[PDB]
């Protein structure tokens, strides 16, 4: 399991205090770890990123390759404590201030705070389609959900988010179709030894920059255990052949 | 001016230090979970 810090910012005595009695259990070293960093004199001051900010001699990949780096430079959160609360059933406009509180926090964020600043990130750019993609895994015993940035422009399909795993992540905007993105996906989860077990497509989500309205993260559920590809395929290619026509 | 540039608040001085406490346990969990993964590859 994970906590949540659910107290914003400053992060209260009770959440602080919590994550690291987690970490110190997780890690073999314990309070030996933790009593290393609380207790240093001096801990190096991590440089800030600089929030992406878009040029006209950026093509629509570069812009989404600087928005991908400034996520990565953030980091993966390994910490045990997600730092920013995202009710994904909450109005857009509502997640789009979280977002902002990222970017001023400059924290390690995970799939989901990745997909909700890859919105907030990409919402100056009209022609960029955005739709949250989710997979359901089975991997060594457990069950994995996972979420990120899919991304629709000029007939070609790309991602965007944050993964532990490189290839869980960002994809170039090289697809053809929903499907080969899809498939990429499932083909590198296996690759990691995780089976799919559901793919979930929503809706595009509104530029707006005060939209009311929740992202719709469920279109399209798809169970993949019994499933031949062809059959995921076709389902997928009307899906999005829907999203198209609007 | 001059002077505010010297020394920050103790509020700043705090948030600057839990952002430094925070990503020192962020690598060494990022370093612990890539160990983890690292050694579930060779063992497969
Ligand atoms: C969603 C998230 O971070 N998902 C994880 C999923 C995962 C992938 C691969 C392995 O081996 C385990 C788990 C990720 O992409 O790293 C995120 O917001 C979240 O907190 O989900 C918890 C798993």
């Amino acid at each position: 399991l994970f906590h949540v810090n659910k107290s914003g910012f400053p992060i209260d005595s009770h959440t602080w205090e919590r994550m690291w009695m987690h970490v110190a259990k997780v890690h073999p070293k314990g309070g030996e770890m933790v009593g290393a960093i609380r207790n240093a004199a001096f801990l190096a001051k991590p440089s800030i990123p600089q929030v992406p900010n878009y040029r006209l001699s950026m093509t629509i990949p570069d812009w989404l390759q600087a928005i991908q780096n400034y996520m990565k430079t953030l980091q993966y959160n390994h910490t045990g404590t997600q730092f920013f609360e995202i009710r994904k059933m909450r109005p857009l406009s509502g997640l789009m201030e979280t977002a902002k509180e990222m970017t001023r926090e400059s924290l390690p964020i995970k799939c989901l705070e990745a997909v909700i600043l890859g919105i907030y990130l990409t919402n100056g750019q009209p022609s960029i389609e955005r739709f949250p993609i989710s997979f359901k895994t089975y991997f060594s015993g457990n069950y994995f959900h996972h979420v990120v940035l899919g991304i629709y422009c000029n007939g070609r399909y790309g991602s965007l988010g944050m993964s532990r795993r490189a290839e869980l992540m960002d994809k170039p905007l090289t697809f053809r179709t929903l499907s080969d993105l899809i498939f990429d996906f499932e083909d590198s989860y296996k690759k990691y030894l995780h089976t799919v077990k559901k793919v979930k497509i929503g809706l595009y989500v509104p530029h707006e920059p005060h939209s009311f309205q929740p992202i719709e993260w469920k279109q399209l559920v798809l169970n993949v255990s019994k499933m031949l590809r062809a059959d995921i395929r076709k389902e997928l290619e009307k899906y999005a052949r829907d999203m198209r026509m609007k | 001016r001059v002077e505010k540039a010297k020394q920050k608040s103790a509020q700043q001085e705090l948030k600057q230090r839990q952002r430094a406490e925070i990503y020192a346990l962020n690598r060494v969990m990022t370093e612990l979970e890539q160990q983890q993964f690292d050694e579930f590859c060779k063992q497969m």
